[PDB]
C-alpha cells in the first residue's frame, strides 16, 4: 500500500511530462512552419521586385 | 568547363534575338503589370503572417485561462484539506505560465 | 525564372492593345454596373449575418 501511493504518484508524474511534451511539439512545429514561409515571402518579392524593376 | 560556356553563348544568341523582338515600351508596361501582381503576392503572406500573431496569441489566452481554471482547482483542494492535490495543481499552473512566457516572447517577435 | 518574365510580356503586349480597344468612358459605366452589382451580393451576405445572429 505504500508502495502503491508511489507508483500512483510516479504514473500520474509520467503523464504530466508527456502531456507537457506534447503542448511543446504544437508550439515547435508552427515555429517551424512559420519560419518556412516567412523565408520564402521575403526572398521572393525583395529579389522579383527588385529584379523586373530594373530590367524595364 | 569550356563546353558549358560555349553552350551558354550559343542558346544565349538565340535567346538575345527574342529579347530584341519585343517592343521595350510594351515589355516595361508588362512589367509593371508583372511588378504589380508580386505586390498581391506579398500582401496575402503579409496578412498570413497577422493571422498567425493572432494565433499565438489566442494559444496565450487559452493557456493563461487554463492557469486560472487550475489556481481554482488548488483552491478547491486547499479548503477540502487536500494539501497534495493542491501541489499537483500549482505543478500544471507553473508550466502553463512558463509556456505563457514563451508565447508572450513570441509574440513581442511577431 | 527569365521565361516566366518573357512569357507575360508578350501575354501583356496582347491584353493591353484589347484594353487599348474600349473606350474608357463605356468601360467606366460598366465599370459603375459592375460596382453595383457588387454591392448586390455584399447586401446578400450581410443579410444572411443578420439571419446566423438571430439563429
Amino acid at each position: 500500500r505504500t508502495m502503491s501511493e508511489n507508483l500512483r504518484r510516479n504514473l500520474a508524474a509520467l503523464e504530466a511530462k508527456i502531456s507537457e511534451a506534447k503542448t511543446k511539439k504544437n508550439m515547435l512545429q508552427a515555429r517551424a512552419k512559420a519560419a518556412k514561409a516567412n523565408a520564402e515571402l521575403q526572398q521572393t518579392l525583395a529579389a522579383a521586385a527588385a529584379a523586373a524593376a530594373a530590367a524595364a | 568547363g569550356l563546353f558549358d560556356r560555349l553552350g551558354r553563348v550559343v542558346r544565349a544568341n538565340l535567346n538575345d534575338l527574342v529579347s530584341k523582338a519585343e517592343d521595350p515600351e510594351k515589355v516595361l508596361e508588362q512589367a509593371v503589370i508583372d511588378m504589380q501582381e508580386d505586390l498581391v503576392q506579398l500582401r496575402q503572406a503579409v496578412a498570413r503572417t497577422i493571422a498567425e500573431e493572432k494565433r499565438t496569441e489566442q494559444r496565450l489566452n487559452q493557456d493563461t485561462q487554463e492557469a486560472k481554471k487550475w489556481e481554482d482547482r488548488a483552491k478547491l483542494a486547499l479548503t477540502n484539506g487536500e494539501e497534495n492535490l493542491a501541489r499537483e495543481a500549482l505543478a500544471r499552473k507553473k508550466s502553463l505560465t512558463d509556456t505563457a512566457a514563451a508565447y508572450q516572447t513570441q509574440l513581442a517577435q511577431q
